[PDB]
RNA sequence: UGCGAAAGCAGUUGAAGACAAGUGGCUUGUCGUUCGUUAAUGGCCU
């Protein structure tokens, strides 16, 4: 004996709770505690605001900015945050604690445009003003900074680090022209630089040995051990804004990186096999300050999306008493420690619906029934046409049916017929029911309405068919 | 549909048949109880015997025969039997 | 170096005899349940219940002291009938069986270790031409005989009676009755009933055989009621029957469904009544309270009787012909399976289930083949209608006649079955009827059977009109010959009277597995290639040449071939290339061939040897035109383009033989075919027929059909070995009986099938006390 | 602790005979060394078996009782042949016997001398100056009837016909529980409790060596020649000293230890070895009653030495009739596509213009119908 | 000694069990692990513990067969729908009994169930018996073999408890009833060697809900015989 | 039923014996008959 027979992207696309929190002014760039983003900054217009991972709304700001801030940035053990503003009085100040502030150190007069912490270093902090020097600051005795990390063209605006490799500091400008300074040397060179052509609008490193840099309307690769580029990508409307990496999260991608590009959509590509978009999706408008949070999220995984408007979309991904206890105590022992175990269980299987074990118990009229009703799906009607006509007599199945029964099979193969893979067979349908019940219908002339309906609309179809054969025949002549 | 018969003194059941499948209306037997017929609204008569020497020692009845030739229900069976007619 | 060696397994071998039983299955246990003696027609095999494995075969070749009683050349009909357990001659005294075949050889076979090479052939003196059976007690054992009229038997009760006289066994002879259409035996065989159809019409007698108890006869006129005097013979034919083992209780299972109970004294009717085919199987238990049932439902359906009521066991994957329950407790049922979805072979299935769960214990096959037309007295079991899975009633002696007849005046006997051999562990794959038989043929035995198509193979019982629903039938399935994937290829069908009934229609699909499974997992599927209503009837694998075996050109009737390779980018199979060349002609005897380093593609069309090439999959015009011949053309209608290696060749048509070779390209030799062939073939059949070796060419099989002295049931396998491209007929091996297809097992061999399937193979003081101690162990 | 009460070895080393209890009733079991299932019951809870011996020829055990009762007990017929009485109803504590001549001791001290060739009670006598007394050897010269030992507490020596102690050895704090002769001229002494075995000579009374092991002593065997003496401890190890008597110049440690451990991280206590000439066959209860052994090569094993057995720890019971997700074997396999890729054999307007021919005939017989 | 103390258990002990002639002890709990110890008075250790999941146990017991003795079959119930039998042999096979063929909608559970014997009285075929509880009235009786509803009884009241006696016939004949109360506590004698139809019936002398039957004295489920001649 | 192809091409479509029924006899229909031609409310569990 035996049983009876049965008969990517769609991860990226199960992110959903895009809601919308429109600013008052533009959103410049965002942020991310390392050590566990469960927490996020974006840099609002004279605030900076804190948002968690439940709530989805501020938990916590600091708005006693008195000009427009640029950078907000977490330093490696996310304790404490920097802010660079249009003042150019940068301030590092505690995060979980806003209503502080640690130190408010002076840059150049020019407005501090970028301001990061070392990636690995606790007490090493980069700045970058239009003063055309970019500055090492140590805030232990932040009265001046190690490294005066000068030789720059014009305008050094966006800073990052090389993981790994600690003394080198990748720095762009908008030259092209992407720096990279030994913090040992003498902060005039860089040892190479990178010949970007646009100015670059931010630079992130990905790897130890591969940058990837975006400026214009194309982004740029990077490799640093060689001096060589591998990469470019350019199908964007407008000049790539930001960039963001993400290593070892859960999906068929095993690490991601995303270009937005102030062009509604922005892209996912992928160091695993070179920089290919899974698919892009839309927003409201010009995409200027976007990202996902990175790996240690843990499950509850947020992109936020700060329009050159202001509005922050942001789309989440989200995965009787003791004695009748001690009656009925042993239940989870499960076999551990004791000699054999049997295992003889029957599966409860996935839900047998109605019209499923009427085919297993032969009950065809109300199987006809379960299948012609708006409640169950189009397809599965599809289906079991299909099986029950491959499976029983259609004879037998029709044997004692009136119009009454048989109109809403007529009233579904009013729209089945312009099916492509189930159109001839609901022709069969209707071809069988005619063939047996003329009777019918010459006794009640109602369902012939239907019939002349069913002719004329496909008297229509049929002259599609036809037209669209013809112009495959077009591509058989030009050939 | 469950006809059951009960035995007199003890008052206890003897046997079960639920092959009747909707509600038992009617149903009568002769004179030395060679057979009980049963009809309810399941538009069937049938039958149960106690005819052989196996049944009348053990007092077996078996379902031995079942007919469905009616319409809609039945709500009233009666039998006859004579040496003319049965 | 080459010799004959008849090896493997064959059929189950039952009684065989359209209603000369009423029990038809002596696959009996020991007395104690825990081995399995079930007798062959290749073999007998003792099984382990509790391993459901062989512990010791008894095979039919392996000892001439057995086989002389069958190893003879047309009375091959020598069908084994009757086990019994202990030595008969001596009283109870340790335990060894007795055999009984169809001609009364009394055969006392050892049991236990290594046989004794003196089996006692003892014979009886009258059992000359037939053994219907003897039935046992204590000690008094009687044997039904038959003789010679309306086409009915006459069988007498005779005992076997020896008491002193050492070296003979005499008879008695108890009882005679010279008419019987249907007989039935006990569970316990203290008692029989039988018909005499003798008019005032006709009737039914129950006797007794041990003692002078009960010998009574009746008309079953009074058991046929008025509603059966009044309407049709499917209603007044009686399919099956069963007794009681007490001698008080007649069940009679008609052929419309309905299951009669009468009575023994005052002869009752009771009517049991839930079957819609006809009913084939009935027995009663050793109690008499419950009464089994099988008929053409794939249900084993279990009446308990002072209920009326019934258990079911819904999908047996078959037809059940015969069951009983035979513990001495009532614990483990007997049944025949069939399985009737080809309709070419009786091809039974023995096995016993436990009353427990009603789990089965050591389902026990044969090879199943699947052969073209019916073979050697195949007859079909009786059901209400002339179906296309068997006949009616009315149709006997019609169909009987009609199918002796048509084998002494046709001329068309080919039924040559497609198979094919695992490279990963060397078992051959019987293709079934819209499934596959995986047999592992070193221990005579199945592995699994895997479903096919999406049909209505399992979940249905085929009933009286849904049998002309036939299931769709597969052709082939290619192996990748690192035995990787099964590419299947399958025709389906509808039912008829419908306007989308008239084409038969097309379905290609991609199998894997993995060497632990037995199973294989569905890839994907293509629905009709080529185009629709197209045939893909020849599709070649290929070597390791290219991608570890995986090309596959799938090709046509019509001509067109496709190129398939497998990829993993696109994680699914696809095609390479494409050609199709509508002739608005079709032939669908083609053959095809391809080179083993992947070089030359071979259309063998209706008589034209196309030639492609391998990389840009099109006719070969290079740039000289000195003999750079890519298009052939043989001398009639070819069957076989075959490739034993990549110099020379054979093709094979259906008048001659000729050789290739295409280093140097010319033709080499020839060999005659129609004198060997006459009409027997259709056409592509060759292809199927024949399959080359790696190195040392092909063994064309000579089909013949031994004339009366029309042919007779005498048969060929006359096979001439051929070695290195037509060269040498360094064997000509001659045997008695008949064959299908020749294939290559990979030591260089050659594995033939019978049809009476048996596949074979042309290849290359202390020491006192502890034997005592081992006698108290028990 | 173990559930055998006690058990010996057959001479050779081929068969086990062992008592052990079974619902307030001893049964004796005998066992082969490479199934038997002849127990001899007892009859009530107030008779059980102090000690037993095999003889050496039709194969028998003797087992004294605890009554005054020796019941020569044949293996083959499964009962006690022969009843050798005494006159008291004392509880008797050791056996030993040559030839035809057996010796049994009393609990009241006495020495009882039996034949079980003429199944008589030859003589009978106490000795005055030894009073606990629990086990006893005859010592053998050949036909050495005479001068057999006897030990508990503090170790004696008997002539049998001059009847007095002839030489006293320094015994042990406890009482003597194992006193076997490996030589002409030396034995074995083991107390209970203790794990210090000691070789004694039997003319000079001289301790040669003491014999350490690391658990208490159980049981022992040793070789012929007195070449190998393996110790079975109480906490279920084995000690086997190889070359006793050759010189660690008077307390000889042990030379090889062989404990059985499961491969389940179990550690089973085995019992009762026995050494012929370079074989060792050690014993353990499998389940909870049975005796399984095992033939170890002894030679050329490490010193310290495991042995794996084959133990059900945790086993998936499997049928004979299923497979990993439970389906009978016995039938064929269902149909499925899982998650097949769907697609016809061509690569979208030609899919459609397949059909087309069959649209054109359903659409203009439907044509035909509806005017019918 | 404690015969838990070699190897214990965790849930309670719902069922308890003995050999009927083997020295061996059967132990039954909610954590669906039935336990076999051999059982001495000084240190008494497990043969072995069939562990069997998702089917907490609540009644189990030996049980062999009168004719040829060497069955030993063991026969486990709990709360769900399937009982199972064991034929034991010192890698065991046991089956799963869930086959009711007459009646199949008066068994909310199998956690009470007896075991017992009977003649065939017309031969002389004993075998084996289960008496599965029901939930109105109902107490099935099986086999113990095959597994066959052979039939089944209903009293008029709630079933609390049954039990089995036996009595001889002749030497080497005999024949089982079966005893069966209410909560009200009015019970039915009746014999099932021919069909289960009351041979005797009566009433308690008190109680209003009686929870427990037990008979005694000669054997029963609890003291076996092994002859029939020993019944 | 035969060939062949997913196709058309050619034929059986008989006789005897026995029985049943309507009217010794006749008349209508069959055959678990020798021979010839290739021709029954009864539906799938835990």
């Amino acid at each position: 004996s035996t049983a009876r027979p049965r008969i990517e992207q769609r991860y990226w696309r199960q992110y959903t709770s895009a809601q919308l929190v429109k600013e008052h002014n533009s959103v410049t760039h965002i942020s991310f505690n390392p050590q566990h983003p469960h927490d996020f900054a974006v840099t609002s217009s004279t605030r900076v605001q804190i948002f968690s991972s439940r709530t989805r709304q501020v938990i916590k700001t600091f708005s006693r900015f008195k000009d427009v801030v640029y950078s907000a940035s977490f330093r490696s053990d996310g304790k404490l945050l920097c802010a660079g503003d249009a003042t150019g009085l940068v301030s590092v100040y505690d995060s979980y604690n806003p209503r502080t502030i640690l130190l408010s150190i002076n840059a150049s007069t020019h407005p501090t445009h970028v301001t990061k912490f070392h990636t690995q270093d606790n007490k090493i902090l980069a700045t970058a003003s239009d003063d055309r020097v970019t500055r090492l600051w140590d805030i232990s005795n932040a009265y001046e900074p190690q490294l005066e990390l000068t030789g720059a063209t014009d305008y050094v605006r966006t800073l990052s680090f090389i993981p790994a490799a600690p003394h080198l500091v990748a720095t762009g400008s908008y030259d092209g022209l992407i720096r990279l300074y030994d913090t040992r040397s003498s902060g005039s060179t860089p040892i190479y630089s990178l010949n970007h052509d646009q100015p670059v609008e931010n630079v992130i490193a990905v790897s130890p040995t591969q940058i990837v840099s975006c400026g214009g309307n194309n982004f740029k690769v990077w490799d640093l051990t060689s001096n060589k580029k591998l990469y470019e990508r350019g199908n964007f409307n407008k000049a790539v804004t930001c960039l963001d990496y993400v290593e070892n999260f859960d999906s068929p991608m095993q690490s991601a990186l995303i270009a937005s590009s102030l062009d509604g959509h922005v892209k996912v590509f992928d160091p695993l096999d070179n920089f290919q978009v899974k698919f892009g999706w839309k927003f409201s408008g010009p995409v200027l300050s976007c990202a996902v949070s990175p790996s240690t999220a843990q499950g509850n995984r947020h992109l936020v999306a700060g329009l050159s408007s202001g509005l922050l979309a942001i789309r989440t991904k989200k995965k009787k008493s003791n004695n009748f206890q001690r009656m009925m105590r042993g239940s989870e022992y499960q076999g551990d420690q004791e000699h054999i175990i049997h295992n003889d269980k029957v599966r409860s299987q996935r839900r047998m619906r109605a019209f499923e074990r009427n085919i297993n118990q032969f009950k065809w009229s109300e199987a006809l029934d379960n299948a012609f009703v708006p409640g169950m799906a189009k397809e599965l009607t599809l289906t079991v046409l299909q099986e029950l006509r491959k499976r029983g007599k259609v004879r037998v199945a029709l044997y004692g049916r009136d119009e009454s029964t048989l109109e809403p099979l007529l009233n579904w193969c009013l729209k089945g017929i312009e099916d492509v893979r189930s159109a001839s067979i609901v022709a069969d349908w209707v071809a069988v029911v005619l063939e047996l019940y003329g009777n019918t219908l010459e006794s009640s002339p109602v369902l012939q309405e239907l019939m002349i309906d069913l002719k004329t609309k496909v008297r229509h179809e049929i002259h599609k068919s036809k037209e669209a054969q013809r112009i495959e025949g077009m591509l058989q002549l030009l050939t | 549909g469950s006809i059951k018969f009960w035995d007199f003194q003890f008052a206890t059941l003897n046997q079960s048949f639920k092959a009747h499948d909707a509600d038992v209306l009617c149903l009568t037997t002769d004179t030395d109880n060679n057979y009980v017929f049963s009809a309810g609204v399941d538009r069937k008569i049938f039958q149960f015997s106690q005819n052989t020497n196996k049944s009348q020692k053990n007092n077996r009845w078996v379902n031995s025969s079942n007919r469905l030739l009616h319409g809609n229900d039945i709500r009233a069976i009666c039998a006859y039997q004579s040496k003319g007619a049965d | 170096q080459y010799k004959l060696s008849v090896v493997s397994g064959g059929k189950p071998a039952l009684n065989n005899l359209s209603s000369v039983t009423g029990n038809k299955n002596i696959a009996r246990l020991s007395q104690d349940q825990r081995n399995y003696i079930i007798p062959f027609n290749n073999q007998i095999k003792v099984y382990s219940v509790e391993t459901r494995q062989c512990v010791k075969t008894l095979k039919f070749a392996n000892n001439s002291l057995l086989s002389g009683i069958f190893l003879q050349e047309e009375e091959n009909n020598e069908s084994i009938v009757k086990i019994l357990l202990g030595d008969i001659t001596v009283p109870q005294q340790a335990h060894l069986i007795t055999v009984f075949t169809n001609n009364g050889h009394v055969i006392v076979l050892n049991y236990k270790g290594k046989l004794v090479e003196s089996p006692k052939h003892f014979k009886i003196s009258l059992a000359d031409e037939k053994l219907a059976n003897v039935f046992h007690s204590e000690g008094n054992y009687r044997i039904l005989t038959t003789f010679k009229h309306n086409s009915l038997q006459s069988y007498r009760l005779y005992a076997l009676t020896f008491d002193d006289a050492k070296k003979q066994f005499e008879v008695a002879h108890q009882a005679e009755w010279h008419n019987v259409i249907l007989s039935n035996i006990s569970s316990n065989g203290k008692l029989l009933a039988h018909m005499c159809k003798d008019v005032e019409h006709k009737s039914i007698s129950v006797v007794s055989l041990f003692d002078d108890s009960v010998n009574l006869s009746f008309p079953l006129g009074s058991i046929l009621s008025s509603q059966t005097q009044s309407l049709s013979y499917n209603t007044r034919y009686v399919s099956s029957m069963a007794i009681d083992n007490m001698g008080q209780q007649l069940a009679v299972g008609f052929a419309s469904g309905v299951i009669s109970i009468v009575s023994l004294a005052d002869l009752q009717i009771r009517l049991l009544k839930w079957h819609i085919d006809s009913v084939l199987s009935l027995s009663f238990s050793h109690d008499g309270s419950y009464l089994l049932s099988g008929g053409w439902e794939k249900v084993m359906s279990l009446w308990q009787l002072e209920t009326n009521s019934q258990q079911f066991l819904p999908r047996l994957n078959g037809i059940i012909i015969d069951c009983q329950v035979l513990g001495p407790q009532g614990n483990y049922y007997s049944l025949i399976l069939q399985m009737t979805e080809n309709n070419s072979n009786s091809d039974y299935q023995f096995l016993l289930l436990n009353a427990s769960d009603l789990t089965s214990k050591l389902s026990i096959n044969g090879p199943l083949p699947v052969f073209n037309s019916t073979i050697k007295h195949i007859q079909q079991p009786i059901s209400a209608m002339n179906t296309k899975n068997s006949n009616s009633i009315t149709s006997l002696n019609h169909s009987k006649k009609k199918q002796s007849r048509k084998l002494i005046k046709s001329r068309r006997q080919d039924f040559t079955t497609n198979v094919e051999i695992n490279p990963i562990n060397k078992n051959l794959y019987f293709p079934h009827i819209s499934a596959v038989q995986i047999f592992d043929f070193y221990k005579n035995e199945q592995v699994n059977y895997q479903y096919l198509t999406s049909g209505v193979n399992n979940s249905m019982g085929k009933v009286r009109f849904e049998l002309n629903l036939q299931d769709p039938i597969i052709t082939d399935l290619k192996f990748t010959k690192d035995g990787q994937w099964m590419i299947t290829y399958e025709i389906e069908y509808p039912p008829n009277d419908l306007l989308s009934s008239k084409d038969l229609t097309h379905i290609l699909k991609f199998w894997t597995k993995n060497d632990n499974e037995t199973n294989w997992n569905l890839k994907t599927k293509v629905i009709n290639p080529h185009g629709i209503s197209v045939p893909i009837t020849k599709i070649l694998p290929s070597p390791r040449s290219v991608n570890n075996s995986q090309g596959c050109l799938t090709a046509d009737n019509n001509g067109g071939l496709k190129f398939w390779s497998f990829d993993s980018h696109e994680s699914n199979w696809c095609l390479k290339k494409i050609s199709l060349p509508n002739f608005n002609h079709f032939s669908n005897s083609v053959s095809l061939a391809w080179s083993q380093d992947g070089s030359l593609i071979f259309h063998g069309f209706d008589d034209k040897l196309q030639i492609l090439d391998f990389d840009t999959f099109k006719k070969f015009e290079s740039l000289e035109n000195t003999k750079t011949v890519s298009e052939f053309t043989l001398d009639s209608e070819i069957q076989t383009v075959k490739l034993i290696n990549d110099t020379n060749l054979i093709v094979a048509t259906r008048t001659t033989l000729n050789a290739i070779n295409l280093l140097r390209g010319q033709v080499i030799n020839s060999f005659d075919l129609y004198p060997f062939v006459n009409g027997v073939y259709k056409n592509g059949h060759m292809d199927r027929l024949i399959t080359c070796d790696e190195r040392t060419g092909n063994i064309a099989l000579v089909i013949n059909q031994q004339l009366t002295d029309v042919p007779t049931i005498n048969y060929k396998s006359r096979i001439i070995i051929f070695d290195s491209d037509l060269s040498t007929k360094l064997g000509n091996f001659t045997h008695h009986e008949y064959i299908s297809w020749i294939g290559w097992n990979y030591d260089t061999d050659f594995i033939f099938l019978d049809i009476e399937s048996t596949l074979g193979v042309v290849g290359t003081n202390s020491d006192i006390f502890a034997e005592q101690l081992h006698k108290l162990s028990s | 602790d173990s559930p055998v009460l006690q058990s010996a070895y057959d001479p050779s080393g081929q068969y086990l005979c062992y008592v052990t209890v079974a619902l307030d009733k001893q049964r004796v079991g005998v066992q082969p060394t490479q199934w038997n299932e002849n127990f001899l019951y007892l009859e009530d809870s107030k008779l059980k078996v102090t000690c037993l011996k095999w003889v050496n020829d039709t194969v028998a055990i003797i087992l004294g009782m605890n009554n005054g009762e020796i019941w020569l007990y044949s293996v083959l017929a499964n009962e006690v042949t022969y009843k050798f009485t005494t006159g008291n109803s004392y509880e008797i504590k050791d056996i030993d016997l040559m030839g035809n001549q057996l010796w049994c001791i009393d609990s009241s001290d006495a020495f009882y001398q039996f034949d079980l060739l003429q199944f008589k009670l030859l003589q009978h006598f106490r000795i005055n100056n030894c009073v606990q007394l629990n086990k006893l050897t005859i010592v053998p010269a050949g036909d050495s009837v005479a001068q057999l030992l006897v030990a508990s507490h503090s170790i004696s020596l008997i002539d049998i016909e001059e009847k007095k102690v002839v030489m006293t050895f320094p015994g042990h704090v406890s009482p003597v529980s194992t006193l076997q002769v490996i030589t002409n001229e030396f034995f074995i002494s083991g107390a209970e409790g203790d794990r210090f075995l000691n070789v004694y000579d039997i003319h000079s009374g001289m301790t040669k060596c003491v014999l350490v092991a690391e658990s208490d002593i159980k049981e022992l065997s040793h070789s012929g020649q007195a070449d190998s003496i393996a110790v079975t401890t109480e906490d279920g190890s084995l000690e086997i000293f190889v070359d006793p008597l050759v010189s660690g110049n008077k307390s000889k440690k042990s030379s090889k230890k062989i404990q059985i451990v499961s491969k389940d991280g179990r550690k089973v206590p085995i019992y009762n070895a026995f050494i012929n000439k370079d074989l060792l066959n050690v014993s353990w209860l499998q389940n909870a009653t049975m005796p399984y052994f095992k033939n170890l090569q002894w030679r050329e094993i490490p010193n310290e030495y495991t042995v794996e057995i084959s133990l059900n720890w945790n086993n998936k019971n499997k049928s004979a009739d299923r497979d990993l997700h439970g389906k009978d074997l016995a039938s064929a396999t269902n149909y499925v596509e899982g998650n097949a890729r769907v697609t016809s054999g061509d690569n979208t307007l030609k899919r459609r213009s397949d059909l087309l021919p069959r649209l054109l005939a359903l659409d203009a017989r439907l044509d035909c119908t509806i005017n019918k | 000694k404690d015969a838990n103390a070699s190897h214990p258990s965790h849930s309670a002990i719902q069922s308890l069990s003995f050999h009927p002639s083997k020295p061996l002890l059967l132990t039954g709990g909610y954590d669906k692990t039935l336990r076999i110890y051999h059982i001495d008075g000084k240190t008494n250790h497990l043969v072995t513990s069939l562990h069997l999941v998702g089917s907490p146990i609540q009644t189990c017991t030996f049980y062999t067969s009168l004719s040829n003795q060497n069955q030993q079959n063991i026969f486990t119930a709990g709360r769900r729908r399937y009982m199972h039998s064991w034929d034991l042999s010192l890698t065991a096979k046991i089956e799963k009994f869930s086959r009711l063929y007459g009646h199949e909608s008066t068994q909310r559970s199998f956690e009470n169930f007896k075991v017992a014997h009977l003649q065939n009285s017309q031969t002389n075929s004993v075998h084996g018996i289960v008496l599965l509880q029901g939930n109105n009235g109902w107490i099935n009786i099986l086999h113990s073999t095959s597994g066959l509803w052979l039939m089944g009884c209903k009293i008029e009241g709630v079933i609390t408890d049954f039990c089995i006696d036996y009595q001889p016939i002749s030497r080497g004949k005999f024949r089982t009833i079966l005893i069966a109360v209410n909560a009200y506590g009015e019970v039915w004698e009746f014999d099932l060697n021919k069909n289960g139809h009351v041979i005797r019936r009566w009433k308690d002398q008190g109680g209003v809900g009686i929870t427990k039957i037990q008979v005694g004295g000669g054997t029963t489920t609890t003291c076996p015989a092994l002859q029939i001649s020993k019944i």
